[PDB]
């Protein structure tokens, strides 16, 4: 089980921890969160309370290194820090642990929600997605711009998922126009799955990442590409049967895990609609339909 | 963006664009079958490909062979639109290509945007106005080529005839849709109107009558009436 130690918490913030979430109030004496459990990417985040605006946070895992928080007055916000002091770092950590100055990872032991929410993300292909190879952690917040995005513009501060365009040369291959349009399956299985992602494990991870960064950030690029990932699976007909049924698991967490009142913003009625009732996969998504319907009907 | 009355005047400039129309392209008659149920048969149809600024209406004819063996045929039609379309595009020379396709269907967008990625900056347009080109089929020239072809075939016309000796594009325009929206309306009385003088001849090289400018005032207040009457026994006004 291992720590993230904070500095000190100098301004009042809500700080979230994967799908967890707790007020500091401005100076409170907070020294961070232990007991984070081993083997899963996890997410630190934060609003701050005078501008709500620009939620962001780091994307980690303690495997990796010792990470710390620290706030910076200068640029206003808190950072997450490498510490690579080993005994340096296990002797703060045990400092604040023998104080009880830190919150514990409070993960009820039948509860598989965290896992089921990050099952094919993987640090390193986070990563490739948040560029700045300095640091083994990843920074995203709520206003950062997707590559695709810039295409329709500071590219160093880019989400750089893959490019999912069905209207497009990479989408339709000469002479299959109408073909690969209303059944998108060459577009999934040779383009993406064979060519770009190389397995549907990589696929999961890309569309895993791209739906907690638009919940836990409301990053509206996230959010589109969320949905196109979902899109072109249930929009091609040929699908191998164990990546729908896998799909089939990843939303129902997904959608089971989404705040109730954010489910406006967050869900494109056409695209779940059209998945749901007009797709190819329409009868391929039980547990989906079922939580959807049950949760969510006003939606449909 | 779409193509309404605020931007009509865009038609007659100088950029190269083309109307699209596929409402004659899938054609049916329904009929009962031996055993009480009901079935369709395909008859010859086209696509509707016109310059309005020339006149040159690229007639692509549609022939029922193309339909043998396939499913969902109002689907297929709007993609088989889409392919000629493109290939119609690709046999112009580069300086005689369109820079916008204006779709009279919606529905047409998305097949003529895919069959077209090839052309970026060919802009596909809707458009908010209803147009009669539907009525295509009601100019026995055209018909009498759609119906009697054995294979595909394109077949070239200026839709203006000669008119644009003496008139704007504009104004042709403006009398093919009048004259087009008439038969429309009401086919037998249009022909009545167009055909009642036996002085008035059609060249053979033409699909209107050969009209003197003070013939063409006289037709076009009858087409009008025309659009006016039929309104009324429609509408009981
Ligand atoms: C083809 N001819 C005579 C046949 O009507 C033209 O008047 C020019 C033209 C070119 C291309 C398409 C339509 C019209």
């Amino acid at each position: 089980m291992n720590t993230v130690p904070f500095t000190s918490a100098p301004i009042e913030v809500t700080i979230g921890i994967d799908q967890y979430s707790f007020n500091v109030k401005e100076n409170q004496p907070f020294h961070g969160i232990k007991d984070i459990p081993i083997g899963h990417v996890h997410v630190i985040h934060f609003q701050h309370a005078d501008n709500s605006s620009m939620r962001y946070g780091y994307w980690f895992d303690c495997r990796m290194g010792n990470f710390y928080i620290q706030y910076d007055p200068k640029d206003g916000l808190y950072k997450m820090m490498e510490e690579r002091d080993g005994a340096k770092f296990e002797n703060i950590v045990h400092n604040f642990k023998e104080r009880q100055m830190m919150v514990s990872y409070p993960k009820i032991d039948e509860d598989d929600t965290w896992y089921n929410l990050t099952e094919f993300v993987q640090m390193d292909k986070i990563r490739k997605i948040v560029r700045k190879d300095e640091n083994q952690f990843s920074y995203v917040d709520s206003s950062m711009t997707t590559v695709q995005e810039n295409e329709l513009s500071d590219p160093a501060h880019s989400l750089n998922y893959t490019v999912i365009n069905f209207k497009s040369r990479e989408a339709i291959r000469p002479g299959h126009e109408m073909e690969d349009f209303l059944d998108k399956s060459y577009y999934l299985n040779t383009v993406m799955l064979q060519g770009i992602f190389k397995n549907s494990s990589n696929y999961f991870g890309e569309l895993q990442f791209a739906f907690l960064n638009a919940m836990f950030f409301g990053n509206y690029g996230s959010s589109l590409q969320w949905h196109a990932m979902i899109e072109l699976i249930c929009s091609s007909a040929t699908v191998p049967k164990h990546m729908l049924d896998k799909l089939d698991e990843i939303l129902y967490y997904q959608i089971k895990t989404l705040p109730e009142q954010y489910s406006d913003i967050l869900l494109n009625e056409r695209v779940w609609n059209i998945c749901l009732y007009s797709s190819f996969q329409k009868n391929s998504l039980h547990n989906t339909e079922k939580i959807m319907e049950n949760k969510y009907p006003e939606l449909l | 963006g779409a193509m309404n009355s605020s931007n009509y005047a865009e038609l007659f400039n100088n950029d190269i664009k083309l109307f699209v129309d596929d409402t004659n392209v899938y054609r049916v008659t329904v009929h009962k079958t031996f055993e009480g149920n009901v079935a369709t048969k395909a008859i010859n149809g086209c696509i509707f490909t016109l310059n309005p600024k020339t006149g040159h209406l690229f007639l692509k004819i549609i022939h029922t062979s193309v339909w043998a063996g396939q499913k969902r045929l109002s689907q297929l039609a709007k993609w088989k639109t889409a392919e000629e379309v493109s290939a119609l595009v690709r046999s112009l020379p580069k300086e005689e290509q369109p820079k916008q396709i204006i779709v009279t269907r919606k529905a047409m967008l998305d097949p003529l945007e895919v069959h077209m990625l090839d052309f970026p900056n060919i802009a596909i347009r809707p458009t908010e106005l209803r147009l009669p080109f539907s009525a295509a089929m009601s100019i026995d020239k055209l018909s009498d080529v759609v119906m009697k072809a054995t294979e595909p075939q394109m077949v070239l016309f200026n839709i203006y005839d000669d008119w644009l000796d003496r008139i704007s594009s504009y104004t042709a325009f403006s009398r093919l849709t009048l004259l087009l929206r008439a038969l429309k309306t009401n086919e037998e009385s249009a022909k009545m109107i167009l055909l009642s003088d036996p002085t008035i001849t059609i060249k053979s090289y033409h699909l209107w009558p050969s009209f003197t400018d003070e013939q063409w005032i006289t037709i076009e207040s009858q087409m009008r009436d025309l659009i006016l009457t039929e309104y009324g026994r429609k509408y009981n006004v």
